[PDB]
């Protein structure tokens, strides 16, 4: 799919935001409300956006990437939300 | 990195002989550990590589009133585990008390086998849950390699006692060891003795051999939790990456297991996924669910339909499970051998966390809690009453191991987010 | 969709036996499985495919107290009829408990199948009607299988006895058989022993052996009635697709045989109707009329005449019926398969919906109403009394059976319309 450049400009971000959160996990082994909790929930609402807009672009219609949807679809997870 | 192995205890040292000598067979070895010459696989993590084709493999044997570790020696595969690294009461306390006098000795053999080895990821402990001398030594051992290793994970292929419930005391030790692993472990799979002995009665006609031949069961399973890794593959090339699906909140670190072909003595992926889900080929005895499936399969697979299956098997819902997980059940592949017989072409397993097991922890802690208000068996002998004269490391480990069933049930509860 | 056919009792596994041995010799297949050599044939409906050509039908075998199916595998086609699907008294009663406990484990053994198919449209039972394990165990599984499977349709090729009227017990059973098959089966397929030992003496000599070479009848009955489904056509290309024409109201789903030349060991398709309709050719022992026909004609068949023998048949007027439904009679063609003798070039065969069959089901009433008054055979054996200390099964199916009747003497009347 690294043709089309909507999925691909948003499973980027989608990695990098995932870099920063590692990176704030890996700062310490105590807890950080140091601000992070901030950045942690507005990442997790983020992240829920994207993955949601994701899904529902996926959801030439090749076998592959419509039957990766189920293995979410599993728990509807997404979609109940 | 590579895994190394620390079989303690008799039966502990039975199942990790067996499971040596499985991989002996898989494997191109030989009993006195050369490379075969009818002889693909990443045989680096769990076999040493002499200069000589020795593959002889990273085991720890740890006796303690040795029986069967003599029986163990006189053995053609002897020369095959050749690391010398076998160093010299059926109560918890007893078998801690004897591991604290030899504990820097058995650390040093295993500081060598660390220090020879390129690199370490994994302890991988063969321990028997109120083994006697295995439990107690066990649960010591566990609480020293974490603190040494800060960084390193310790896996437990538990085979937890339940034989209908001769050892009086085996309540106590199994609460015990259960504490320990429940805060000082990485992960743990869980196995038991009357669930293999249900399947050993279903397969075949045995029932008085039932520690004999359910070794075997135990073997296989053990073989094929890790030959994703022994064999290379797309995903799963390592240990945690394996693990880290498996387990999705630290103290739910409890692993259930299946096996499709249970008589592995062609079949579609559709179906050995189904008879995979149904409880027969499962090998364990309010609301209950899992929080998490994994599969493997090794064998003829078509690759088509292992998406396709996995569809179907979500059209057939036989998995029922609402926890606060998101882990959807993932379809993975491996290599099946050669060399071995190819019967059930098509052969696969599972490995999940289910809320299930916490029934039964719950019965072993029954059967503590009615003992404990009786107080038939406190033992008193001068070794337990000396070691834990306040008697308080068990209420200790009674209140964790319920931390423990209130946490399984509270992930069943639809509100795991807040705290368990 | 794969029709998985579950044949069960000792006669039930006899005429299964008999009728894949049939489509052994009639397909390209060998005792082995394997694919002839000597061989366009739709193979995928009754046959399971193996990767080397091994041919094992979808057969459940259901043996229960088993003294036949030990022969059945001491024969060279025990490696053709290998799924690997065999688990193991004289009344209705003895046999429904007996298939109670052992339910779950052959509903496991019918779930693989109906997973290893692709697909599956229908189970197809080779029932025996008051067979003593036969009978009993059949309408359990026959009211389990709707349950599970509420869209799936299920078809009974029902051996009904009639010997002339040994067991004492037959009215019952057959009477609580008929009342599960009448609210519980999608189709039945009627056969009378009587009528088929008739039919015996009359192509043959053969009297005493009359079980043994009536199978083959009846195979061949069973085999001809499948042949359109097995070998591609025009029209009744499915299972159902053809079970519409035959049942017309849901409770009058029971049907009639027929076969022209009964002497099967050139002519035209107006004889062979002629012939058909004849009561000769019947295999089956106030007005009463016909509710539909069919006919299937395999052979030598000239495609201009066949519209023109409808005409004929339709002047030649011998099929009286003038029931509540139009369907009359439609002129259908199947294939003559290839490798077995094409003697009678021209064959054909009949399934029809007749107000006949209530006289057979109400001799058996009949029995059953003395039998209940002399109340001599209760059996009451402890297993009978517990079973059934109310002995109200017997009445509920006394009146089922009874509406059964007078819904087809309704049938009979002009009137259908209004409730029957």
């Amino acid at each position: 799919f690294i043709l089309l450049k909507p999925v691909f400009h948003c499973l980027n971000e989608i990695l990098d935001l995932c870099h920063s959160f590692c990176s704030l996990v890996s700062q310490n082994l105590g807890p950080l409300d140091e601000r992070g909790a901030a950045q942690l929930s507005i990442l997790v609402k983020g992240f829920s956006r994207q993955s949601s807009l994701l899904f529902k672009i996926l959801s030439h219609q090749i076998n592959s990437d419509l039957a990766q949807l189920l293995l979410r679809l599993d728990y509807n997870k997404y979609y109940t939300q | 990195r590579e895994i190394i192995t620390l079989q303690l205890g008799q039966c502990g040292n039975q199942i990790g002989f067996e499971f040596w000598k499985q991989l002996c067979a898989e494997h191109g070895i030989s009993p006195e550990g050369i490379v075969e010459e009818f002889a693909t696989d990443r045989k680096d993590v769990f076999f040493y590589q002499a200069d000589d084709e020795h593959y002889i493999p990273r085991a720890v044997l740890l006796d303690l009133e040795p029986r069967v570790i003599h029986s163990i020696l006189n053995s053609p595969y002897a020369k095959l585990y050749n690391p010398e690294n076998i160093y010299l009461g059926n109560n918890w306390a007893s078998g801690f008390s004897q591991g604290e006098k030899i504990h820097e000795d058995i650390f040093d053999i295993i500081d060598r086998e660390a220090d020879g080895s390129d690199s370490l990821e994994g302890f991988v402990l063969c321990h028997s849950i109120a083994g006697g001398t295995g439990s107690g030594l066990g649960s010591y051992l566990l609480e020293r390699l974490n603190d040494r290793y800060p960084k390193k994970l310790v896996q437990t292929y538990s085979v937890f006692p339940n034989q209908d419930e001769d050892v009086v005391v085996q309540p106590y030790n199994s609460l015990l060891t259960l504490k320990r692993l429940t805060q000082n472990a990485d992960c743990v799979v869980v196995l038991d003795n009357t669930a293999l002995n249900r399947i050993a009665t279903d397969r075949l006609h045995i029932q008085n051999p039932s520690f004999s031949q359910i070794n075997q069961l135990v073997s296989t399973i053990m073989s094929a939790s890790t030959t994703t890794l022994r064999y290379p593959g797309y995903m799963n090339n390592d240990l945690i990456g394996l693990i880290a699906s498996l387990i999705p909140t630290p103290r739910l670190h409890f692993l259930m297991t299946g096996y499709t072909p249970l008589t592995t003595d062609k079949t579609t992926v559709l179906d050995v996924m189904r008879r995979l889900l149904q409880p027969k080929n499962v090998m364990v005895s309010t609301n209950h669910c899992y929080i998490a499936i994994l599969n493997i399969i090794q064998g003829e697979v078509d690759p088509t339909q292992v998406h396709k299956s996995l569809q179907r098997i979500r059209e057939r819902k036989l998995a029922n499970f609402i926890p606060w997980g998101p882990a959807s059940i993932q379809v993975a592949l491996s290599r099946k051998s050669p060399y071995l017989p190819s019967a059930h072409r098509v052969s696969g397993l599972m490995m999940a966390n289910h809320t299930s097991i916490s029934s039964l922890f719950e019965r072993t802690c029954r059967q503590y809690d009615k003992l404990r208000k009786r107080e038939a068996f406190l033992e008193q002998f001068r070794k337990e009453d000396m070691f834990k004269d306040n008697f308080d490391e068990m209420d200790t480990s009674r209140e964790i191991v319920q931390q423990l069933i209130d946490e399984y049930h509270a992930a069943t509860r639809p509100d795991y987010i807040s705290w368990g």
